[PDB]
Order: structure tokens, then C-alpha cells, then sequence
């Protein structure tokens, strides 16, 4: 049951669409009220609760006022910039590491250009991207966790 | 000293069953 | 009454309005992580709420900025509520984001017509980053401070502008009340216009390709 | 952990009771 | 200083959404098509 | 078999109703953040630098006729008289000018206050005689005591008009 | 340490409770 | 020793920096940890855990030169108002776990900022402190929030005395360059053993350099290694620890009110998604 | 090349868009004074850019606005001159925006179809005024003072609530600190957003119903 | 010449727009090129340069400052304010002069339904409109140049 | 203060402004329609 | 006269109000102008004219009783780094319409608040002031900018002295209420005519009111309106006045570059035009 | 000191020529 | 108050001197 | 008889030419206001709270190894090192770190400063021993003068490295 | 006043100048 509506195929402009790249919001279960009006507010507000929750739980704490003379041992930046962060501190070259830092967008930016070979989007009729996905990703959670040890046992990780 | 805890049973409550009542509402995955 | 929707429907013709939305579809490989975007969306509103919030008392000045977050944590109503979902949902709405990009690449949803989406994204991306960099270092606390004296210095490795650009970061050679006042200014002001103009190029973009297609 | 465990099986199986208790209550009074 | 229970859930949120994300993409490689493209 | 409409209506309210629900909850909250914290939460008058007029040289180098400003309560600023044989007047009059605040200079020609921003006017002791404003200005209890000057309360009635303080 | 452990845990796992309870609500109404 | 740190530096045991005075003449290092609960409830009584690890099993090098085992000292810094629960107040088990440990504080006044040790090695592996939470409903500049603890733990005595001078738990190293000349073994009737050693050729030389025994030496006769070397080893088996963790003072009436909001909220969630299924049934009668 | 314009319009329907400007016509009776509100808006993105500008130097204290104001017009270069323009286009911008009611009205434009179009604009009018008396007192000299202190204290008169809008609006019993602190966020970041969603709809309302009709 | 295009009132679609009120951008010189490229950078370059030019030769003044126990006499809001703050100490009531102060908007809202009752642009073709509109404009002009005045000759405007 | 250069800049064109807009109203008043309203 | 408001009032002339301490003591009120340039160059004489306007041809009342013409006195206040032309640089024509004035400073170093008068009415009724302006480009704490200039203008003798004992230019009240009884003419030998005047009954009553010459009296015998009034007539013709304005000590880099940018634009601005209308050009050739 | 004066001249020329070019540029009112 | 009188006068009158001049750009062009 | 594109273009780059004109003119002086004012425009050394370090009882309350930070010259953090007979060394060692500017710690264990922020290392007299820190800390002048500390720009060349201060 | 009377009017005549001098200079040489 659901509630369901096919693609009418024989629609010219769906077709054309469909054609382009595109036409995939004309079928299937209507967009309003079924999820706008009701599984939103609860998408919306589930955000929202665990964001309280979390809040009440674990508040923010207020540091030690800044000290021009003093530098904390034991600074970090915030996690999602462990990554990049771990880099900065594994390159004995300055210049490089910032470049390695702002590749990060750049490459990022030049993906769509790249896997434009072919057009696949399931990512098991395309073998050689979701493994160079897969080593990426691991690799920066690598680095991420590298920023939480002490400066030389990072890289090991501390087992080798 | 274990409304501290009831405490966070709470958030992962709503957790829970908020992707409990997606999955339900949109017959969902 | 004296039919109000009529009213409307006469000069605006709102009615297209609703016929453009009760128009549109959602097919079936549209999955539960489909909403990760509009949940880093959710996540932002609440920063633009909770952020405004702080505005009416937070002082973005060396000598009261440290103070007057303590105010808010111990004297202003729900401060502590208020600051504290700031900054959960401001490591919510990167992450989130992180999540978000995850599904797009495993389902191919930057590809052929929709490349322009998904660069719009990456900078989304670099900005949201730069909300958080700057948001860090207002409460002027001893990590916030020591941040901004390591990335001011970063764009001094480059060569010829560098340095020109590191001052106009920090409003000096070296950190300072300059500081504040240009990252305050960043965060409250100049970041939260530019993450508008790009989430409409992001969200009009995805209203007029629609969804991508299924795997 | 086991008191939290309790506690958490209980909040879930108190509220997917009022679920399903309030589809059929709702089901069965031809609301839906 | 490192923010041990957010530290966690991330990890707990980033395997758990890849895991599903390709659990999503084989559900679907190996039940194709449906309803024509 | 189907829902009718009145059904319809019953599952709307009731979603839509514990909706608002949260909404509300989530507002009430805010709501209180933006009211400010209140300082009467749980006396000594002030110079204009913030410091404690000490009585002993007030008296000497201030005349007779002379109404010096003071940080009274509320730190508003309070007029206080240098009487005629100079020991001070046991009450000082608040400057705020009661229609929208201005503070009220003594034009010691025409022995009067008078308003410099719409134009309001006041008698040698409060009472008011011209308008916008509405009520004449506050007082308070001035004694000598420790040496500093210490302002207190006009709690009884006001000798001017007779029956209620307007203010407190 | 420990924080993190019962953290990483603990939103992997809830994630499948959902799940599971989801689907369970639907076997019992029928899609 | 504990007491020596607050004789040296009387007014914090933690610089600006966040490294605490100990490291100062306790230069090896092992590690330190502190476990205390996430949460506590205000005026109540929680336990703090400090851990000072290392392997039970050995020894270490005496003041004379014997071999001794070795003690544990530590400064904990707890957040304001937090203090050592008065002794009625302790439960049982708790009191035991504890046993004979003086909770001196670093200052008059400076309740929550506690000296301990030495003590034995092999009964305080791990250190209770039964310790009392707060209560901002009372005490009216205590606020319900997430604090900061400290902690810095020593195991094994130390390298320089509060006088200055170097302690025999260290290595020496050789004064100047040249080859050695003499390897003695003094030892006067009071203050023991003295090897005395020397160095030459080179130009001018002949300084003389004494090394208090308990070390080794590993450099033995002949040999010339140069500028202040080697010839001692490493005796020190000891060494000094930090940790830092978090913990919230909470309020039971902002967990209610959220526990009472969630509710309202998976409530709301239900009631919509009930409504949806309600709206997908009048559907159905407009397909056909 | 590589046709940049085929790329954007396989995607975006890039032509689209200019066929919807092209394919309007401006009549005869549309005269000068059909600028009045384009002037109006020139003015405030003057405002906008200017604004923006002193945020990096401008510091909403008490103890230190009234100094950075100096510093702005005596050490910042050009500073005297962006600030110059700011207070010279605030004037302008409420001007003009008055020509502009006078045509409008003189020429019937709100009337029939347009009269939510209007409206809008009687509301961007009271936020202009916003701008004009919130900017008015961030300098903190007497002028700007003491016309906090009375307008703050007109809602006292409006009875039930009043009061209670009163220290909404000043932070407290009295003008202050707080009073700067929220008149800041007021003009910096307020009333920027609530006047560009008004003039967004204003516009939108324009661009959908056209220009009024001939005299 | 002029460049033109007249209405083509055959049109099914522009008619029943011209019905409405609104046909009135589909005739006309086209808007582009010829305003928007070509005379719109005109205007708002004039904008800015009599701007600048203004900035420049009357810069701006920086005052005294704030002193919490000492009201400046001669204290007067900006220009465009004068007209309401003449109201406000020429109405010995407080709360009246805020409510005659809240009317300017609210009775601006009023304007569209009321002038409804016929549907004539053209102020030639609206006698009792223009003049009521020609009276406000004049009383605003009058109240505003009063604030300028000494409080006492302020309403007879010194003259009678 | 009053700044005397910009309230007769107002002024000025204030009534410059009202003027223009009447004598336009007048001049489409006295030819009016063309092309067919 | 001026030189009593120093005397007075040392540290300035004015007080945080904008008020002007002379109105303490000249109680009337007639009007005062100053016109000077919009704006200056640096480093440049030009003119600033202090007007005073009063009836030449009447009279007041003297000290003792006579009946005076009356002088102009004045203090102006120039911004920071103003001042009184050197008479080197004066011109001449100038030179003439100054004429014989002493600009005496507030105090020293405060060559920008200047002191004027006592001057005779009839020349004096415009005082013109040549200044002098700075230069930011040498004197290094002076910008270019708009700046106040703010005068208090008198005429006519005042009403108080700086002992504190009132004039005999200002009117007398009555001390209390009675019925008056005796009009007396005194003049001893010095300190001339002294109009003594009392009232009495009602209780008590018999208080002694003496009233200088000068004024008038237009309460007569019998009469016995109340508590301190009438009895004098207002003998004060004179007044103190006020005014402020604007000048703006202007850079001619500034005015150039902002011309030569204007002249970039109206060129800028016809170029488009021009385009226009070979598009219109273009564009007639698509009609047919 | 009257270049001070050509100054105030500029703002005139520029009021005034922005108006004629718009009126030119136009076939304006 | 001649600094004012000044501005108004020619705020109003160079309208009809730039109205003038650009009519006139109109004729020796040609419309 | 109608322009032919070629002349069209001529009177595009004439317009568009000079609007461009004014628009760069606009610009500049935007750009040049948001970079900042140079304090460079047109020595004594000074505490944490602001002090004039006078060497008096510097001499004295400070012993011999010690070596503690004063604000240098940019204000920089400037360590000041005790010498082992105590008068003061000549020169202060500058004690930002040089990779990215934190304040860099003496360990006196190791005889060497360390960098807590990426893990760069220092010897005793500055010279770089690890990284990612490129060159070495900066030096200044430090006599005794009024009986303060005087600190000048080490003008002449790096004592540890032979040729070209990096920094001056 | 007559001296900006007298620059003013040189001002415009000036520009007015180079106007009509450069329609016809770019008409006839044929780009208008
Ligand atoms: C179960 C939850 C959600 C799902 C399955 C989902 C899925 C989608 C889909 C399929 C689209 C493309 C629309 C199209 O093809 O026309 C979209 C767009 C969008 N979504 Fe959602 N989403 C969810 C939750 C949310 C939430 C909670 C928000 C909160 C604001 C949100 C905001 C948006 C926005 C702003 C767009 C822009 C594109 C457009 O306007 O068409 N989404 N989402
Ligand atoms: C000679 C100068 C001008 C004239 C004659 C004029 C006239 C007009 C007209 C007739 C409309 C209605 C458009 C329609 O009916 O579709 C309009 C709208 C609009 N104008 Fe202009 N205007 C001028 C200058 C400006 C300037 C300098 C700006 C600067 C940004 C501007 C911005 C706007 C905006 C934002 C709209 C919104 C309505 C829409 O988008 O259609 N105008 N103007
Ligand atoms: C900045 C600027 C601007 C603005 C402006 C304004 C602000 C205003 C203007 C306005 C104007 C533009 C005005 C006009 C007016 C006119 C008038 C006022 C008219 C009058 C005339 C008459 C009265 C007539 C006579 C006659 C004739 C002619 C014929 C028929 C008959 C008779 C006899 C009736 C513009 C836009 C320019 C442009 C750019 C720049």
C-alpha cells in the first residue's frame, strides 16, 4: 500500500527529464502532507531533543581566562580539526603542510570532475572510487585519533 | 543520585525512538 | 469570514505556490539518510537562534568578553541552556555535515547534472568550519586565545601576501582587542550572510534538478 | 550500566506500549 | 582538551551511517530497477 | 470504512496539538533569557567619579542655596540641598524628570526645575508645575551618619500632595 | 576513557534498537 | 614531598600553564590517572579515584645508597567548594577504602585543593578521596555546571632538593673533557660511600668529580668521552604524572524538566506519526 | 573554450532566467520618480557595505565605544570618510524612501492589487527608522545618550506590559551597559535580517504584479 | 523612435491581466539593455557620488561624551523625527502623544482599504484624497519645523 | 543638533518632488490613454 | 565681566550641560549669534564674527542710581589647536574691523577659549575674531574634521556679584506679608539714595525691606499684597545669550581627489548614455 | 581657499548632470 | 541658517537646471 | 547606416571601461580601510601585570638557572635568563615559537625549550633543534640602564648561526 | 556665491560641451 504514484513513461517532459538526469521527483509517494507535514516535525524535533538532552547532561564548561605568557601543554584544536591538525605536527616542512591542509577542499572540489568517466552512483558498480573513498576515510580517522596520543607515539597510533 | 542516570537513559530514548517513528512513519529503512 | 484565501489568490496567486508543492514526488531509494542534510540545516537554525540569543549579552571586547560569558553560564536565565546547545549543536551540525557528504558520494548524487550542487557544499563546508574556528575564541579562555594566535599565523607561510593577509586576519601583527572585534565580526555578521547566500544556492539548485536518481 | 539497562528497557517498553495500545485504541474505534 | 563522550559519538554515528550506507546500496544493487529506471 | 472528515479533525488536534506542545516548551525558556536579571534580587550617596561624599568639606565648599547632584538609589542621580544655614535638608529629590527621564537642572533664577527636553517644570521641593510630565519628582531620606550621607526610602507619605507616593 | 567507550557503543547500537522497534511497529499494522 | 611543593611554591601547586610545581624536581615521568563520576548531586558524598601505577615488584635507590621500596605523593586540585566529606558523613565501605590517608590542604582556606602522601607504595596503587559536592541552593556563588579537576601524581623520590643541591637518584655526568685518571670507593664514618673520580690531559685539567653511590657507573678505566657524560646510568625508577578531567555539578530539577520535555516530545512524534497512517487509509479510497 | 554557457544551461536552464528579464517592457507613464525606491535601496546597500566596514573597528562598550568612534575617524584610513557616508546615506535612504511613499501614493500604486506590496513597505519603514535610532546612540556621546534614555522610557506609558517592553529593550530598569550591548545587536544584526526578508517580499511582490498601471 | 513596443490587446493572456490591474510591464521600452544596462549604473552612480561629494565637504562630527548627570539642553532626535517629537511636548498627556505617535504607521496601513472605494491613480481624479493627503503633508512640514523652535513659539510658529 | 545643510536638502526636494509629481499627474491628465490603457 | 567667570569658574566657561556659567549671574535673555566659515583650510586666518544685538539708542540703570549706556562682553570657545591670528599675518582690512579688543584666554594654554569685553554697545554690537587655524600636518594630535564652536554672548550689567550679595539691576520682593507702612528717601553722604520700606499687622510684623535706587517702584502706599512681591518693577534692559556651530577644518587633498572621482563618474555616467543611444540605433533596425 | 568652494561646485554638477543624464538617457521627465 | 537656505534654494532649482540641460542634449540630438 | 559590431564593442569598452574606472576607485579606499594602521609609525622591558622589571630585586628573588618571561619588544614574551653569577646574560631570547607562535616553555630537565603546541625544540641559547619550527628564536640587547632593562633590536649577526638574522 | 556661480557655469558648459562634442564626433564618424 504505501500510498504510490508511478513515473508515467510516456509523459515527453518527464521523459526528457529522466533523460537528463533528473526527473525523479514527479514518481512516488507525494511529498506533502505524507512527509513534510508528518515525519518532519518528528525528524525536527528528535534534532532538537537530543540536542536538550545532551545539553542538560554534559554542559559547556568556561576555561581559565587567556594568558599572554602562557601556553597550555596539552592544546588542541576541536575534533573535527584533529585530522588536519595531526598533519601540521607530522610534516617538518611549514609551507607543505599548509598545502596539504587546503587540499582538502581543493581535491574535494575537483571529485564531481574526476568520477564524471562514467555514471554510476551505487557504489558497488564502482569498485575503483568507493576503495579510494574507503582508504581516505580511513586514513583521516587515522590521524583524527594520531592528534589524541603524545607526539611520537602518534603516527604507530603506539602499536609499532 | 540516580535521577542522574534516569537522566541519561532519557536522551537515548529519544534517540531511539525517533528513528523508531521514521522507520515506522515512512515504512522506512 | 470574507474568504481570506481568496483574497490572496486574486493579487498573488498563491494557489501556484501550493500546486508547486504538492506536485513534487519522493521516490523509493530516498532513505532514511536522505535527511542529513536537513538536519545540519535544523542544526543551523538552532545556532542562529541560540547565536542571536548570546548577542544580547555577550561583549566582544578583552576585558569583558571572558566575563560576561560567565554571566550568561551563571546569571541569565537558561543562559547555561541556552550556550550549552550552542555549542553541541554546533559539533552536530559539522558532523551531521560529515554524514551527509558520506551519502551524497555513496550514492552519487554529485555527478552529471548536479556538479555545481555539490561544489556550493564544499564551500557550505569551509564556512561552517570558519563559524566554528571563530565562535571558539570569543569566550577569550586560554584554548580560545592560544587558537587564534596559531591559525592567524598560518597564511604567513605563504609568500608574497601571506603576511598582508594574516594582519587583515587579526587586525595587527600580533593578536590583541583587534582580533576580537574582526572575529566577532566574522561570526556574528559577515558568516552568517554568506552561509545564507550559499545554502540558497545549495537548496535552488535542489529544488530545480530534484532529488538524485536510484541506485 | 544495569540499572541504567533496566530503566531504559522499561522507558522504551512503557512508550511502545502506548504506540501499539493506541493504534488498535485508535484502530478499533475506526479512527484509523 | 578532548571531549571523550562527543569523541565517541561521532565514531558511533560515522561507522554506524557508512555501514548502512552500503548495506543501503547492496539492498538495492541486487533488487533492481523497479518501475522502470 | 474510510475516515470521516470529524476523525480527521480529532487526529489533527491531537497531533498538532502536542505539537504546540513543544513549541511552547521550547519557547518558554527563551522567552525568560531575554527578561534580565533582576538586581533587586537582595543607602550610601555617590559623586560623579563614583565616590562616597564624605560630609566633612561637602559642607564648607558648597554654600547656601547650592544643590549639588548625587548618586541616589537606583544610583539615580538626587539633587541635594545646602540649606540656608547650612546643615543638610533631611530629603533629597530625585532628578529624574517623571515624563521620559531627562535629568531636571535647577534653574536657580526662576527658583525651579526645569525639563530641557520637552519642557516639563517642578517647585523648589518636587511638586510638579508644568507638563508633559505627569507626577512630580521622588524624594528620599537623607541624614548624616558614619559621616557619609545615606539615602533611605521614602516610605511615608508625600508631604507635598498628601496622600500616596506615586513611586513607592 | 570509559565515557567514550559507553558513548561510541552506545549511538552505534541504539541506532539497530530503532530500527528494529520501526520495523516491529509496522509488522504489527501492516504495510 | 607533598609538603615540599607547597613549602617551595606557597600559593598554587598549578602555573598558568597548567603543569603543576612537582615536575619541577620529579623530572621522570609515568602515568597518572583520576576517575571521579560523571555527575554528582549537590551536598553529596562521591568517590574520587586517583591512580598512581608502577610495577609493585622492584626497587629503588635510598638516600645512603640501600635499596628500598618507594612511596606516592600527589596534589589534587578539585573544583570551588568542593571539599573532604566530614567524616560522619563518609559511608562504610567507603571509609575503608580510603584507610589512613591526611587530606592536607595546599592553604588555609583552600579546602578543595588537597596535598597527600608520602605513602607506601603497595597499598596506594590506587588513592580514595571520599569527597563532598557543593550546594549553590546554600552557598551563593557556587553554580550548578561542568569543572574542571586536576590532578598531579608522584611515585618514587626525587632529583633536587628544596635547597637546591642534586639528590643521588639521577645520573652525573663528567664536569669537562679528558681521559679518566682514578676510580676510588670512599666512605667516611658518617656520610658513606663517595666514588671520586678525575679526568686530564687536554689543557690544564684536573677537576674532580664526586658521585654519591646508589647509581651505577658504566664507564670504567681508560676511556675520554667528552663534555659531561655518561658515567653514571640512570638509577631513577621513579617518576611524576598529570591528568585532567571533567565533572558536573548538577541540578535534579533541570534533569526532571527534561526528562518531562522529552516525554512530551516522543509523545508529539507518536501522535503525528499515527496521524500520517490515518491520512495514508483515506488515500487508498483515492486510488480507487 | 568548452561552450561555458552550454555547460550552466544543460544543468540550470540558465536561459530561462534571462528570457524572464528580457521579456519585460517598462511603459510610458513610468517616469524619474520610478526611481525613488531603487535610490532608496542603493542607499542602504550603502548603508550595508559602510555598516559592515565599522564592525571591524567599532566596540559596543561603554568604555570603549565612544573612543573607537574617534579612532575610527582620526587613525583608520579612510575612516572618516566610511563613516561620513554612513551617516550622510542613513539620511538619504529615509529621504528618498519618503519621495517614494509621495509617488506611490500621488500615483496610486497601492491601491487594487497591491496593497500587501504597501504595506511591506510601511513596515520597511518603521525598521528604517530602527536603524536610524538605534545607530544614532552606538557612539555613546551625549546626544545618543540621552535619546536612549527617552525613548526607552516611552513604552512605559502603555499600561499592562509596557514596563516589562521597556527593560526588554534597555536591559534593565535603566539605560546601561546592557542597554548598548542589545541596541548593538539591534543594528547589526537584527534589523538587517527582519529588513531583507521585508524587502525580499516587497520585492517578489513587485516583480510578480508589475509596475502600477498609467494616470 | 524612442524604442517601443505597443500593447498587443489581442492577447488572451495580457488581457486578462490588464483585467486584474497588472498587464503593465508586457508594453513599453524593453527593460534590458536599455534602463537596466545602460541608465541604471547612471542613477546609482549619481547616488554614491552626491554621497561622497556630501561626505566629504560636511563630514561628520564626533560629540561629547555621554554624561549620565547632565541632560544637554538643545536635545533634538534627527530630522525625520522632528514632526513626532513636536507632537510629544505639545500634548500635555503622556499617553496620548505615544498613541497619536503609533497612528502614523497604523493609519498608513489604513490607506489602501479606505482609498478603495473607487480605483483612480491620477491625483486630478481624486479631489477629497489629494487634499486630505496635500493638509497631512503640510501639518507634518509644520510640526517638524516647530521642534526647531523655542518651546513657547513653537506651534504659532512665532507669527501670531 | 539641527544640521542646517541637510534639512534644506530635505526641503528643497520635498517640495521640488511633490511639484513634479502633480505637474506629471497633470501632463498624463490632459493627453491621457494612448495605446489603449 | 568676563574676567569674573574665570575668576569664578576657573577650570572652563562651560559645564557638562552645554549651559555656560555666565547665565548664573546675567539672568536676562536676548539673543547671540556666530557665523564663521563652513570650512577652513589649514593653517589659515579667517573670520569669526560674534554678534550681540541689542536697542543702541535706550539706556539701564548704573551702580548708584544713574541711568547708563551699556557694554558687550563674551566668551568664545574654539575647538582644540585654535586660536588668535598672529597680527603679522592679519590682513589688513581685517586689522580695522577687529578693532581694539583683548582677547584674553580662559587660562593659560587655553588659547582656543577666548574672553572678550567689557566693549562699549555701539561699536561692539558685531565683534569680529581673527583666528587662526592648525595643522594636523605638523602639530600631530589636531585631524581634519568638523568641530564645535560654542559662544555665550552678553549685554548690559548683571544681577549678582561674585560675593554673592544681589545688584540693583534686577527687582525686589517684600520678605513677608502686611499692609505697607513708610516710604522713606534716604542718601547719606555716601552710598546715595535708599528708598526703606515695611509692612506689619497680621502677626508679628514689622520686618525692615531697604531697596537701592535704580529701579522703580510701582507699589504705592497702602497695599499689602503678599509674601515677597512686586514692589520694584523690572529695571533690567540687558541679557546674556547663547549659540553654537560648525566648522569643518578641511584637507585639500581630500576636496581634489573627490573632484577628480566626481569627474570620473558624470563621464562615466555620459559614456553610458551614449551607448544607449547606438543601441536604440541597432535596435530600429529589428522594428522593420 | 576656494578650492574649497569649487568643492561644494563638484556636488552641484554631479545633482544636476545626473539629472540630465538620466533625462537624456531616458527621453525623460 | 544661510548654510540651510542656501541648500534648499538649490536642491530645488539645479533639478530644473539639469531637467533643462538634458531636454536640451534631447533636442540637438534628436527624439 | 547601423553600426556594425566591431563598433558596438568600441563604445562596450568605452562604457564599461570607465565604469570599471569608478568602481576600482571606489574600491581602493575600502580596501586600504580594512588593513589595519601601522603602530610601526614612529626598549624598557615589562612585567606580567605591566611592570617596569626593576633589577633591584630581580637580582634577588630570582637565583640562578632561572629564567623568566618579560614583555620584549612588539611586546613579545621575552625570556630574561639569570646567570650563574648573577648579573644579567646580554641578550633576551624572544620566546614565541617559530612555527605557528605559542610561547615556548623551558624545560629545565632537558636543558631545552619545547614547544607544547606541534613539538618543536630549542637549545639553551635559541638555536632550532627540531620542528616543524623553520629557524630559531629571536635574540634582543638587554642591558642595565636607569636600573630597568633596556632591550634593543639585535641589529648585527646570529652569534649561533654566523650570517643573516632571519628576523632583522 | 558669484564665484561658484562662475566656476559652476564653466563646470557644466565644460562637460555639456564634451557631450554634444563627442555625440557627433562618434556620429559622424559613423558609430551612433
Ligand atoms: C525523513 C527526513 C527527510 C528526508 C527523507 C529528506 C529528503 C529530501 C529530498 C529527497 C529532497 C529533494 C527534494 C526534491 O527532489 O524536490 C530534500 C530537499 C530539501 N530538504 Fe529534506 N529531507 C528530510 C528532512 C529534512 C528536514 C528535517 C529539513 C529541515 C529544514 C529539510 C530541508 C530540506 C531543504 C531546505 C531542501 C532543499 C531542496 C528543495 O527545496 O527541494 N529536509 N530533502
Ligand atoms: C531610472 C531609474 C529607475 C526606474 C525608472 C525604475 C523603475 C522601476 C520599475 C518600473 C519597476 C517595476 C518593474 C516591473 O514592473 O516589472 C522597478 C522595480 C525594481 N527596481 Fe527599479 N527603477 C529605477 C532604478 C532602480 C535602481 C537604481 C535600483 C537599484 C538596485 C532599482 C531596483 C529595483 C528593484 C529591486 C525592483 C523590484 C521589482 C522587480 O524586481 O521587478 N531600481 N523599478
Ligand atoms: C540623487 C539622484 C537622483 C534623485 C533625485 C531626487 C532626490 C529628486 C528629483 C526630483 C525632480 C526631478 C523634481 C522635478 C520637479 C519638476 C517640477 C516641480 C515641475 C514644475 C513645472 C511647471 C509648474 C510647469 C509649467 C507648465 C508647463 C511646463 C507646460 C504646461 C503649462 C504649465 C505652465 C503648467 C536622480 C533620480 C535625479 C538621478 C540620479 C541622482
Amino acid at each position: 500500500m504505501a500510498t504510490l504514484k508511478k513515473p508515467d513513461l510516456s509523459d515527453p517532459k518527464l521523459r526528457a527529464k529522466l533523460a537528463k538526469g533528473m526527473g525523479h521527483n514527479y514518481y512516488g509517494e507525494p511529498a506533502w502532507p505524507n512527509d513534510l507535514l508528518y515525519v518532519f516535525p518528528v525528524v525536527i524535533m528528535g534534532t532538537f531533543a537530543c540536542i536538550v538532552a545532551l545539553s542538560v547532561l554534559d554542559p559547556a564548561m568556561v576555561g581559565e581566562p587567556a594568558d599572554p605568557f602562557a601556553t597550555p601543554l596539552e592544546i588542541l584544536p576541536e575534533w573535527y580539526l584533529y585530522p588536519v591538525f595531526q598533519i601540521l605536527r607530522s610534516v617538518p616542512n611549514k609551507l607543505l603542510g599548509v598545502l596539504l591542509m587546503a587540499s582538502v577542499p581543493l581535491g574535494l572540489i575537483l571529485v564531481p570532475f574526476i568520477e564524471n568517466v562514467n555514471k554510476f552512483q551505487n557504489p558497488f558498480r564502482r569498485p575503483v572510487a568507493t576503495t579510494i573513498f574507503l582508504f581516505g576515510t580511513l586514513v583521516t580517522i587515522w590521524l583524527g585519533i594520531g592528534a589524541t596520543f603524545p607526539l611520537d607515539k602518534t603516527l604507530t597510533l603506539g602499536l609499532f | 543520585m540516580e535521577i542522574d542516570v534516569l537522566g541519561w537513559v532519557a536522551l537515548l530514548v529519544v534517540f531511539t525512538w525517533s528513528i523508531a517513528m521514521v522507520v515506522w512513519g515512512r515504512n522506512g529503512l | 469570514m470574507a474568504n481570506v484565501y481568496d483574497w490572496f489568490q486574486e493579487r498573488l496567486e498563491i494557489q501556484a505556490l501550493a500546486d508547486d508543492v504538492t506536485s513534487k514526488y519522493v521516490p523509493p531509494h530516498v532513505n532514511i539518510f536522505y535527511c542529513l542534510g536537513g538536519i545540519t540545516l535544523t542544526c543551523f537554525l538552532i545556532q542562529f537562534a541560540t547565536g542571536f540569543a548570546m548577542t544580547f549579552y555577550y561583549k566582544p571586547t578583552v576585558t569583558e568578553a571572558y566575563a560576561s560569558v560567565q554571566y550568561i553560564m551563571n546569571e541569565v536565565s537558561f543562559g547555561w541552556l541556552i550556550r550549552s546547545i550552542h555549542r553541541w549543536s554546533a559539533s552536530m551540525m559539522v558532523l551531521m555535515m560529515i554524514l551527509h557528504v558520506f551519502r551524497v558520494y555513496l550514492t552519487g548524487g554529485f555527478k552529471k547534472p548536479r556538479e555545481l550542487t555539490w561544489i556550493s557544499g564544499v564551500i557550505l563546508a569551509v564556512i561552517t568550519v570558519s563559524f566554528g574556528v571563530t565562535g571558539y575564541s570569543l569566550p577569550w579562555d586560554q584554548v580560545g586565545y592560544w587558537a587564534v594566535k596559531i591559525v592567524s599565523g598560518v597564511p604567513e607561510a605563504i609568500p608574497v601576501v601571506g603576511v598582508l593577509i594574516s594582519d587583515l586576519l587579526r587586525g595587527g601583527s600580533s593578536v590583541g582587542q583587534a582580533t576580537l572585534t574582526r572575529y566577532y565580526s566574522a561570526h556574528t555578521f559577515v558568516l552568517p550572510w554568506l552561509i545564507a547566500v550559499f545554502m540558497l544556492l545549495h537548496f535552488l539548485m535542489i529544488r530545480k534538478q530534484g532529488i538524485s536518481g536510484p541506485l | 550500566m544495569i540499572l541504567g539497562a533496566v530503566f531504559y528497557i522499561v522507558f522504551i517498553a512503557l512508550f511502545f506500549g502506548i504506540a501499539v495500545g493506541i493504534i488498535f485504541a485508535i484502530k478499533s474505534i475506526k479512527l484509523i | 582538551m578532548v571531549e571523550p563522550l562527543l569523541d565517541g559519538l561521532v565514531l558511533g554515528l560515522v561507522f554506524a551511517t557508512l555501514g548502512g550506507l552500503f548495506y543501503a546500496a547492496y539492498q538495492q544493487y541486487k533488487r533492481p530497477n523497479e518501475l522502470g529506471g | 470504512d474510510v475516515p470521516d472528515m470529524g476523525r480527521r479533525q480529532f487526529m489533527n488536534l491531537l497531533a498538532f496539538g502536542t505539537v504546540t506542545g513543544v513549541a511552547l516548551g521550547a519557547l518558554y525558556p527563551l522567552v525568560k533569557y531575554f527578561i534580565p536579571p533582576s538586581g533587586g534580587a537582595v543607602t550610601t550617596a555617590k559623586d560623579k567619579l563614583g565616590n562616597n561624599v564624605k560630609v566633612s568639606k561637602f559642607l564648607e565648599s558648597h554654600n547656601a542655596g547650592d544643590r549639588v547632584l548625587v548618586q541616589g538609589l537606583k544610583g539615580d542621580p538626587t539633587y541635594i540641598v545646602v540649606e540656608s544655614k547650612e546643615a543638610i535638608r533631611d530629603y533629597g529629590i530625585n532628578a529624574v524628570c517623571t515624563h521620559l527621564g531627562c535629568v531636571v537642572p535647577w534653574n536657580a533664577a526662576e527658583n525651579k526645575f526645569k525639563c530641557p527636553c520637552h519642557g516639563s517644570q517642578y517647585d523648589e521641593t518636587g511638586k510638579v508645575i508644568r507638563g508633559p510630565a505627569p507626577l512630580s519628582l521622588a524624594l528620599c531620606h537623607a541624614t548624616v551618619q558614619d559621616d557619609n550621607i545615606v539615602l533611605t526610602p521614602w516610605t511615608e507619605t508625600d508631604f507635598r500632595t498628601g496622600e500616596k507616593p506615586w513611586w513607592v | 576513557t570509559e565515557e567514550m567507550l559507553y558513548a561510541a557503543l552506545l549511538s552505534f547500537g541504539l541506532i539497530f534498537v530503532g530500527w528494529g522497534l520501526g520495523v516491529l511497529l509496522l509488522k504489527i499494522q501492516g504495510a | 614531598y607533598p609538603f615540599w611543593a607547597q613549602q617551595t611554591y606557597p600559593p598554587t601547586p598549578r602555573e598558568p600553564t597548567g603543569r603543576i610545581v612537582c615536575a619541577n624536581c620529579h623530572l621522570a615521568a609515568k602515568p597518572a590517572e583520576v576517575e571521579v563520576p560523571q555527575s554528582v548531586l549537590p551536598d553529596t558524598v562521591f568517590k574520587a579515584v586517583v591512580k598512581i601505577p608502577y610495577d609493585t615488584k622492584l626497587q629503588q635507590v635510598a638516600a645512603d645508597g640501600s635499596k628500598v621500596g618507594l612511596n606516592v605523593g600527589a596534589v589534587l586540585m578539585l573544583p570551588e567548594g568542593f571539599k573532604i566529606a566530614p567524616e560522619e558523613r563518609i559511608p562504610e565501605e567507603l571509609k575503608k577504602e580510603v584507610g589512613d590517608v591526611y587530606f592536607q590542604p595546599y592553604k588555609e582556606g583552600q579546602d578543595n585543593v588537597l596535598l597527600v602522601g608520602p605513602l607506601p607504595g603497595e597499598q596506594y596503587q590506587e588513592i580514595v578521596f571520599p569527597v563532598l559536592s557543593p550546594n549553590p541552593t546554600t552557598d551563593k556563588n557556587i553554580h550548578f555546571g561542568k569543572y574542571a579537576i586536576h590532578l598531579g601524581a608522584n611515585r618514587g623520590r626525587g632529583q633536587i632538593y628544596p635547597t637546591g643541591e642534586k639528590s643521588n637518584n639521577n645520573v652525573f655526568t663528567a664536569s669537562a673533557t679528558g681521559t679518566i685518571t682514578k676510580i676510588a670507593k670512599e666512605e667516611d664514618e658518617y656520610g658513606n660511600v663517595k666514588y671520586q673520580v678525575s679526568i686530564q690531559t687536554d689543557s690544564g685539567k684536573t677537576v674532580v668529580d664526586t658521585i654519591p653511590a646508589g647509581p651505577e657507573l658504566i664507564v670504567s678505566e681508560g676511556q675520554a668521552v667528552k663534555a659531561g657524560e655518561a658515567l653514571t646510568n640512570n638509577p631513577n625508577v621513579g617518576g611524576f604524572g598529570q591528568d585532567d578531567t571533567e565533572i558536573v555539578l548538577q541540578d535534579p530539577n533541570r534533569v526532571k524538566w527534561m526528562i518531562a520535555f522529552i516525554c512530551l516530545v516522543m509523545l508529539a512524534q507518536l501522535m503525528l506519526i499515527l496521524k500520517k497512517k490515518q491520512v495514508e487509509k483515506v488515500q487508498a479510497a483515492e486510488m480507487n
